[PDB]
Order: C-alpha cells, then sequence, then structure tokens
C-alpha cells in the first residue's frame, strides 16, 4: 500500500443518483502539501480496451523488479549472503565479498 | 518515469493528453530533463520534444493531436532521462475506428 | 398540478437572449438555464394539489436575475478571459463552471417562493 | 385526547388525505351511526 | 397540449470520452495529518 494515503469519495452522502447537468462535490483526502492530478474517463473505453491502466500494483511491481538482491535469504557463506542481499563487505584483514560485474542477476 | 494517458483508445483526428511522472529511486519528485517521442507501429518517431521537471513537482502534462491520415495499431510512447538514454520507459495506446459500446459483457 | 406547470412554462418562454450572439454560446447558456432552473422547479411545481396558488412575483424575479447572470457570463466570456484568446471555445468552457454555479445558487435561493 | 399522525414520504408530491374516526359503541366522540367524523387535511411532502 | 414545445427543448451536446484534466494542490490546514478538499464539478452530458 502506498506511502501516503489518497482516496476520493462524494461530498453528498447518499441523495439520489446524479443527473446529466447536475453538479457533484468530490472530497479528496490526501496528505498536506501534496498535489493530486485528476482524470475522469467513461467506462465504454474500458469496455473496448482495458490494458495499460495505471495502478499502485504496477508501480510496486516495477520498483520490486529493479532490486539488487538475488535470493530471498541465506547463501553459501558470508560472501554469498552479502552478495545475495546486494551489498559489499570489505575488511582490513581481507574478508571481502566476490566481485560483481553484471547488472542483471544470473538466471 | 510512469507514463499516464487519460484514455486507452483514440480515434484518428482526436487529441491525446498524457502525463510523465518523474521520480527517483525512493519514489520522490526530482527535477531532471526528459525526452519523449511518439512512434507509430512502424517504429518511426513522429514528435520529438524535451522538457524539464524543475519547479513542476515532477508532473509534466503534455499533448498531441493525432494526424488525420495515420496507421492503425498499437502506437507507443517512449520516455527516458537525458543522462541515461539506455533505460527506456514506455506505454502503448491504440488508435482504432470505434464508437462507444452501450454495455459491458463479462465471461 | 398541471395548470401551475403551464404557468411556469409560460414564464420561461418569455425569456429572451438576443440572436446577435454566437450560436454555441446561446446553446451553452440556454442549456445551463434549462437544466438548472426548468427541470428542478418543474419537478417542484408538479407536486402541488390544484387548490394551491403559485407566486409569479418570485418567478419574474427569477427571470430578471437570469438576465443579469447571462449578461455577466457573456462579459466574462468575451472580455475577462484575457489569459486566453477572445471568443475562444475553451474560454467558454472556463466561464461555464461559474455560470452554472451562480445559477444553481439563484435556484436554491428562489426555491422558497413557489408557495404563496 | 388521541392523536392521529399522518406521514407522507413522497419526495415532491403534496398529498390530500381524508381521515375519519369510525364509530365505536364503547367510547363516546363526535362519530355516530348517522353522522361521520371527517377531516380533509393536506400533507406537504416529506412532512408529518 | 401537455407537451414541451420543440424550440424549448435543448439537446445535450458535450459527450467527451474523458474530461476533468485538472491538477490541484492541497493547501488546506491538516487535521490528523490528512487534509480534506471539497471541489465542485458539473457533470458532463
Amino acid at each position: 500500500s502506498c506511502v501516503g494515503s489518497l482516496v476520493v469519495k462524494s461530498g453528498q452522502s447518499e441523495d439520489r443518483q446524479p443527473v446529466p447537468g447536475q453538479q457533484m462535490t468530490l472530497k479528496i483526502e490526501g496528505d498536506h502539501g501534496a498535489r493530486v492530478v485528476l482524470v475522469a474517463v467513461d467506462k465504454g473505453v474500458f469496455v473496448l480496451n482495458k490494458k495499460n491502466k495505471l495502478t499502485q500494483s504496477k508501480i510496486w511491481d516495477v520498483v520490486e523488479k529493479a532490486d539488487i538482491g538475488c535470493t530471498p535469504g541465506s547463501g553459501k557463506d558470508y560472501a554469498g549472503v552479502f552478495s545475495d542481499a546486494g551489498l559489499t563487505f570489505t575488511s582490513s584483514s581481507g574478508q571481502q565479498t566476490a566481485q560483481r560485474a553484471e547488472l542483471q542477476c544470473p538466471q | 518515469l510512469f507514463i499516464q494517458t487519460d484514455k486507452t483508445i483514440y480515434t484518428p483526428g482526436s487529441t491525446v493528453l498524457y502525463r510523465i511522472f518523474t521520480v527517483n529511486h525512493k519514489l520522490l519528485p526530482v527535477g531532471r530533463t526528459v525526452m519523449v517521442n511518439i512512434e507509430n507501429p512502424e517504429g518511426i518517431p513522429v514528435k520529438q520534444d524535451s522538457l524539464s521537471s524543475q519547479n513542476q513537482l515532477g508532473v509534466l502534462p503534455l499533448s498531441w493531436d493525432i494526424p488525420e491520415l495515420v496507421n492503425m495499431g498499437q502506437w507507443k510512447i517512449r520516455a527516458y532521462y537525458e543522462n541515461s538514454p539506455q533505460q527506456v520507459f514506455s506505454t502503448e495506446f491504440e488508435v482504432k475506428e470505434y464508437v462507444l459500446p452501450s454495455f459491458e459483457v463479462i465471461v | 398540478a398541471n395548470n401551475h406547470i403551464r404557468t411556469v412554462l409560460k414564464l420561461f418562454r418569455t425569456i429572451d437572449l438576443d440572436d446577435s450572439k454566437k450560436s454555441f454560446y446561446l446553446t451553452a447558456a440556454k442549456y445551463g438555464i434549462q437544466t438548472q432552473l426548468r427541470e428542478p422547479i418543474i419537478r417542484i411545481v408538479g407536486g402541488y394539489l390544484p387548490s394551491t396558488k403559485l407566486s409569479e412575483a418570485c418567478v419574474k424575479n427569477m427571470i430578471s436575475e437570469v438576465y443579469e447572470i447571462e449578461g455577466d457570463f457573456y462579459s466574462k466570456f468575451s472580455y475577462a478571459c484575457e489569459d486566453h484568446a477572445p471568443y475562444s471555445v475553451e474560454c467558454l468552457e472556463d466561464a461555464r463552471d461559474d455560470y452554472l454555479t451562480q445559477l444553481v445558487e439563484l435556484f436554491k435561493e428562489t426555491k422558497k417562493c413557489l408557495r404563496e | 385526547e388521541i392523536r392521529a399522525v399522518l406521514y407522507n414520504y413522497r419526495q415532491n408530491q403534496e398529498l390530500k388525505v381524508r381521515v375519519e374516526l369510525l364509530h365505536n359503541p364503547a367510547f363516546c366522540s363526535l362519530a355516530t351511526t348517522k353522522r361521520r367524523h371527517q377531516q380533509t387535511v393536506t400533507i406537504p411532502p416529506k412532512s408529518s | 397540449e401537455d407537451i414541451i414545445a420543440e424550440e424549448n427543448i435543448v439537446s445535450r451536446s458535450e459527450f467527451p470520452e474523458s474530461w476533468l484534466w485538472n491538477v490541484e494542490d492541497l493547501k488546506e490546514p491538516p487535521k490528523n495529518g490528512i487534509s480534506t478538499k471539497l471541489m465542485n464539478i458539473f457533470l458532463k452530458d
């Protein structure tokens, strides 16, 4: 779920269904200082083509797929564990992780 | 960059309005210049433009008026930051001959 | 409950916006007034038992107010929107919001006269 | 004193009720087997 | 009769596929860290 919290609902509590040419009040509950951008779109266009819609799940999927890690936990040893996490650990004595020279994780 | 287009299907001779959010790796607004180009299915860029997100809170509203004599199919919008042109973000909108359906069918 | 309806229809037929003005502006203004002052008060007036008496005084007040409202909308559409080109369709779009807002405020205020 | 409370819940329709207290041999009131007690009232919409 | 005249009826004309292309800022004072803005939109036809 998103870092902040945005939700849109109607100022009129229940009333009756709206009518073409009748005004309506939208209540927006967002964090202070934020800037919202609005778009109102018919549902026929979504009947015809419902692909490439924007939603929070897509954003989180895109953020997650660009991670540095490679395995959800543990490894062969400390060097493997750190590299799997996505870090480097170099000590004066010499214990340092294996070098990485490729952006995408293997297989 | 998270391209948002208001609709998902446009008739020829109609105007497309889209937005280009600009965020950094922590999902915060950032001021950097972007490049956007709109390419028909033959992969031939049509409109080239450059913007800056400075003093805009990372929201760049834009527009384009689809030419009357165009090819149908999946058009694409490609946007990328100026510094790193290797990473390209895209979103597809479809140009088609349609009239809005009156009802939805679910299977 | 129909004689009152025919009366108020006779009142809104006496409205007059001059022809010399542009066609889309005329349709915009007339559609605003029709959807904001002719549907709701026709709905209200349709629900009076016939013995009840109307009050055309506030209806003619309604019409005088809608004349000045339309005049202000036209003045804002032709002169005020200096941010855009004059006589522009999107200038009309910008001014239509507050035109209908003022108009609904007028209807809300004048809903308390239809009964004697 | 007995009160009859008439409700009308039409959104915009004024109503014309004709209430009536039927005669009862037990009590005593204006109702009689010869003459009937009728009030013809008017109920504004969404009003009691 | 009990019919609306032809000239009096005015037709719905705006049928936009997508409208309300607006950007707004939440500058109202915050309560419980959650601001609330009421905005007025006139529905299309």
